């Protein structure tokens, strides 16, 4: 389970017939979907799943940070803007951008300083991150560990191993989850959890369907 | 490869005579095998498989959308009271009043809930899109693309010389298909209009009404 | 009791009152010549005594219960969804088409053009089949859970299920059929 051919495939019992010959299930989150024939060649294969992980892990932590501005608006917490989409408009407001909504915070001013601060920021780390370095060199890129495992939980490989399939389920979910949300802001306008909402209101009359004839053209 | 005049070295090739030698791996096998692969996408002969089992069925459902999008409109100008003509607005007849009318007429399909058309297609396509990839009750050992048997009723697969000739003819069909679906959206998009309209357009004046009319209509500002 | 039966059958019983099923000899008798310009035109003789259709009789009693199975499942629900008489169906149907409430969109005409096409096809096919187990018991489709690979040859029975329901749909569409005009 999980690995070799006892791992469950992208189309359950119809997919028992023809998976990829590549795709033999020494990999987490394999379950045989390549029916567009991306990754035949096992360098680029190799790249590919560098890819999906790291887009997985931001996705990870984006959706968790377009979740949490408006879960804590529910409550009542004053912020400028809760929905996501709308939530870089903040340092154009008046105040700025104040991280929940006091004073002695963060208290951001000027957009070219946090972002030239951001580029040179992340321009070091995911150069660390291809290359290596301060927190590790011949580590693998996938998964270093050492520094990136305080906690002690990237040993025993049986159950490592599973945690790297929970490490990519619950990214797959999340880069879903972010396309997610970033269709169903464009098409609605509302929130995330304000699309939830409304949808738990009339849960027939407002789904996607009501806004299906939105994009039409006519000249 | 037989002397099939669409296979082996001396075929027609996309560029005619300014096309030069094809890629190593075009040999001329495969129907439709014009040699074009400028971008070099289908180099590995496995990532070659599945964009031949990828183009095929795009053209297969191309082909089925090119008529199912000009027969509504066809027969919409000639009085068939369509609540939407128009293939891209046959969509919203499931959100008007008397619902959706096959053929316009009320006692016939009159579907009426949307999620129950996504519900039942969901299910049925879910069980026949499985079907094409194994097994299935019309044939279950076959190839993946041509499978035949229960899929060529009339035979007209039977002499692999035919039937070598007939793939060149799907191939061709599907790909002029999916080149004109591909035209049914972008003049949709830039004019708004129904490609049989756009077709009647530009024969009342093509001097006007080519493109060239909607060259201005994405300016900024 | 019968002894021309009870055998590799699903009612293994002699009912018959007078043998409609019972294997009969015949004798072939010559052709009467008619030739005019003979003298004396004589009246024929008995040339061929023949040994000698239950096979056929089987086939036959199956389609008469298959159809009245089909009538009488569907008489008693018509009458109980709709609400309209068996009887009913079709003078109602002729002025407005309709199935469990829902309204038709086709002429009565057309339906003369689509019951011919559609139920005459499948029984010209139906005949097309030279072998009488497989004409009784086909295969193919019609059994989708595939009970043929099952035996009922031995005391084991897996078949006398269909034909015991047909004999008395039948008889209750035959009860249909003395209530209808009369009652
Ligand atoms: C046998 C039943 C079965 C079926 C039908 C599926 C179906 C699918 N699985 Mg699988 N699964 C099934 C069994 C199982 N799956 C999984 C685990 C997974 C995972 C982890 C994943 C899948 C995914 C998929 C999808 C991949 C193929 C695809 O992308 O189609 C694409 C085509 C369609 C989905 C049809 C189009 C949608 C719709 C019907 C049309 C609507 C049209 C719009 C209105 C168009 C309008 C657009 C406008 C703008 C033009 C597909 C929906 C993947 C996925 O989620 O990708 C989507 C995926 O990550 N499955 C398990 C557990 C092991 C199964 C157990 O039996
Ligand atoms: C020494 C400075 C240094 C700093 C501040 C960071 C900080 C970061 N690293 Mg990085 N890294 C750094 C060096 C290195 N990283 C990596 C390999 C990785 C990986 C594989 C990942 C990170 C990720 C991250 C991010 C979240 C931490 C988990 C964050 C931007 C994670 C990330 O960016 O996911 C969103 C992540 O997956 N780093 C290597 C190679 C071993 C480094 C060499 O020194
Ligand atoms: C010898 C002359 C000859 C020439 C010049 C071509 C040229 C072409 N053939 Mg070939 N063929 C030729 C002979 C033959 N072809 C074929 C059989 C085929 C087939 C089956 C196919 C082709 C296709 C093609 C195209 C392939 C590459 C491409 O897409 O160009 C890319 C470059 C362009 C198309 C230039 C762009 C044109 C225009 C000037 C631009 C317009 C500018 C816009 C205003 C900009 C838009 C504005 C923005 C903002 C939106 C190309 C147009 C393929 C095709 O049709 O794909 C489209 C194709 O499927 N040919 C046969 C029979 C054997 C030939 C016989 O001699
Ligand atoms: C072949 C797939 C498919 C395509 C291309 C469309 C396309 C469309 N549907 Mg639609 N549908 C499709 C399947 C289905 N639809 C519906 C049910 C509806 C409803 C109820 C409605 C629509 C509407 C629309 C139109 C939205 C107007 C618009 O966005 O303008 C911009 C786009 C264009 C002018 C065409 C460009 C097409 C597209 C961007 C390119 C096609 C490639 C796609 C990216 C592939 C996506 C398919 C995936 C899921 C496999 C649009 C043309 C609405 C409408 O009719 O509004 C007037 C509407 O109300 N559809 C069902 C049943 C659940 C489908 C089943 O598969
Ligand atoms: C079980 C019932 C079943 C149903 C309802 C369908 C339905 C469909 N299949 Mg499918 N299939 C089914 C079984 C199977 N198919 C396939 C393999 C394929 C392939 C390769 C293709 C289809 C395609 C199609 C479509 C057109 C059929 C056609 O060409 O008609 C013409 C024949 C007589 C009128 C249609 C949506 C085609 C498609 O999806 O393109 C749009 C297509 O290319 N099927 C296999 C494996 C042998 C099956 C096994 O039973
Ligand atoms: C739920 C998602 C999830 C899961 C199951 C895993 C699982 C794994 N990761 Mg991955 N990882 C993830 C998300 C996840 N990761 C994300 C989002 C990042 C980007 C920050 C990383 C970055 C990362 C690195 C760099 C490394 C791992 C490693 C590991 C392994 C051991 C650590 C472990 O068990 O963590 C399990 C994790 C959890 C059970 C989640 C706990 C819940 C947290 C606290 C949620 C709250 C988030 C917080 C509020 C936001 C702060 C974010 C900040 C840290 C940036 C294991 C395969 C290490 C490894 O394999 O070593 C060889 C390793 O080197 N991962
Ligand atoms: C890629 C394939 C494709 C797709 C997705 C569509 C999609 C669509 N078509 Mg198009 N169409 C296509 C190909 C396609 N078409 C082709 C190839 C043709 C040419 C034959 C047509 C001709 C066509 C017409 C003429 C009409 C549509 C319509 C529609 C819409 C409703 C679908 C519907 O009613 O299905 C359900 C359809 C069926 C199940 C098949 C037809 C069944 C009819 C009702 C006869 C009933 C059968 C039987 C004789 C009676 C049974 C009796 C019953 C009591 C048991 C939808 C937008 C309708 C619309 O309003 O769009 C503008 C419409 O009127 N299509
Ligand atoms: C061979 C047997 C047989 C025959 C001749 C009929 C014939 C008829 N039935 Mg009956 N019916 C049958 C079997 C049969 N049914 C069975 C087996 C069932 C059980 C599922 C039903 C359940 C049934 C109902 C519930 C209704 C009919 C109705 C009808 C009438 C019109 C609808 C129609 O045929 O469209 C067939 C179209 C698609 C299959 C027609 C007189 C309808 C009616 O209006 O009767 C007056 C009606 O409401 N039938
Ligand atoms: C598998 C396969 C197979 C075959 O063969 C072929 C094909 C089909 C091609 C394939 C598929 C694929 C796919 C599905 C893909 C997808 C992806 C995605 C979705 C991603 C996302 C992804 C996503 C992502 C990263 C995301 C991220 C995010 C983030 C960071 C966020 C951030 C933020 C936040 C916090 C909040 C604030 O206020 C703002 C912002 C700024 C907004
Ligand atoms: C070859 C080569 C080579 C080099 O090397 C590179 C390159 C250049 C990349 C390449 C190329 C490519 C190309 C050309 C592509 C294209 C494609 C397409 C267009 C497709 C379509 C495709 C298309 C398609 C499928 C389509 C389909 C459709 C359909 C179904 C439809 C449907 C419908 C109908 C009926 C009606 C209604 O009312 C609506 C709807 C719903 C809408």
């Amino acid at each position: 389970e999980w690995y070799g051919p006892d791992r469950p495939k992208f189309l359950g019992p119809f997919s028992e017939g023809d998976t990829p010959a590549y795709l033999t299930g020494e990999f987490p989150g394999d379950y045989g979907w390549d029916t567009a024939g991306l990754s035949a060649d096992p360098e680029t294969f190799k790249r590919y799943r560098e890819l999906e992980l790291i887009h997985a892990r931001w996705a990870m932590l984006g959706a968790l940070g377009c979740i949490t501005p408006e879960l804590l608006a529910k409550n009542g917490i004053p912020f400028g803007e809760a929905v996501w989409f709308k939530a870089g408009a903040q340092i154009f407001a008046e105040g700025g951008l104040n991280y929940l909504g006091n004073e002695n915070l963060i208290h951001a001013q000027s957009i070219i300083a946090t972002l030239a601060f951001q580029v040179v920021v992340m321009g070091l780390a995911e150069a660390y991150r291809a290359n290596g370095g301060p927190l590790g060199e011949g580590l693998d890129p996938l998964h270093p560990g050492g520094a990136f495992d305080p906690l002690g939980l990237a040993d025993d490989p049986d159950t490592f191993a599973e945690l790297k399939v929970k490490e990519i389920k619950n990214g797959r979910l999340a880069m879903f989850s972010m396309f997610g949300f970033f269709v169903q802001a464009i098409v609605t306008g509302k929130g995330p959890i304000q699309n939830l909402d409304d949808h738990l209101a009339n849960p027939t009359a407002v789904n996607a369907f009501a806004y299906a004839t939105k994009f039409t053209p006519s000249a | 490869t037989p002397d099939s005049f669409w296979y082996g070295p001396e075929r027609p090739l996309f560029l005619g005579a300014f096309t030069g030698e094809p890629p190593s791996y075009l040999t001329g096998e495969f129907p439709g095998d014009y040699g074009w692969d400028t971008a070099g996408l289908s180099a590995d002969p496995e990532t070659f498989k599945r964009y031949r089992e990828l183009e095929l069925i795009h053209a297969r459902w191309a082909m089925l959308g090119a008529l199912g999008c000009i027969f509504p409109e066809l027969l919409g100008s000639y009085g068939v009271p369509f609540g939407e003509a128009v293939w891209f607005k046959a969509g919203a007849q499931i959100f008007q009043e008397g619902g959706l009318d096959y053929l316009g007429n009320p006692n016939l399909v009159h579907a009426q809930s949307i999620l129950a058309i996504l519900g039942t297609q969901v299910l049925l396509m879910g069980a026949i899109e499985g079907y094409r990839v194994n097994g299935g009750p019309l044939g279950e050992g076959l190839d993946k693309l041509y499978p035949g048997g229960s899929f060529d009723p009339l035979g007209l697969a039977d002499d692999p010389d035919t039937f070598a000739e007939l793939k060149v003819k799907e191939i061709k069909n599907g790909r002029l298909a999916m080149f004109s679906m591909f035209g049914f959206f972008v003049q949709a998009i830039v004019t708004g209009k129904g490609p049989l309209q756009n077709l009647s357009d530009h024969l009342a004046n093509p001097g006007t009404n080519n493109a060239f009319a909607y060259a201005t209509k994405f300016t900024p500002q | 009791r019968p002894e021309w039966l009870d055998g590799s059958l699903p009612g293994d019983r002699g009912f018959d009152p007078l043998g409609l099923s019972k294997p009969s000899e015949f004798v072939v008798i010559g052709v009467d010549e008619n030739d005019q310009n003979a003298a004396k035109n004589n009246k024929g003789s008995v040339e061929a005594i023949v040994q000698a259709g239950l096979a056929r009789f089987r086939e036959c009693e199956l389609i008469h219960g298959r159809w009245a199975m089909l009538a009488c499942l569907g008489a008693l629900v018509a009458e109980a969804t709709t609400g309209v008489s068996w009887v009913e169906a079709g003078k109602v149907e002729l002025d407005g088409a309709s199935y469990a409430g829902l309204s038709l969109p086709f002429s009565i005409t057309q339906l003369i053009w689509i019951e011919v096409i559609l139920v005459g096809g499948a029984e010209f096919y139906r005949n097309s089949e030279t072998n009488p187990e497989k004409r009784c018991y086909p295969g193919g489709v019609f059994d989708p859970l595939k009970l043929a690979s099952e035996d009922e040859e031995r005391a084991f029975r897996l078949k006398t299920a269909e034909i015991k329901h047909a004999r008395l749909a039948m008889v209750s569409f035959f009860g249909y059929g003395v209530q209808a005009l009369s009652t």
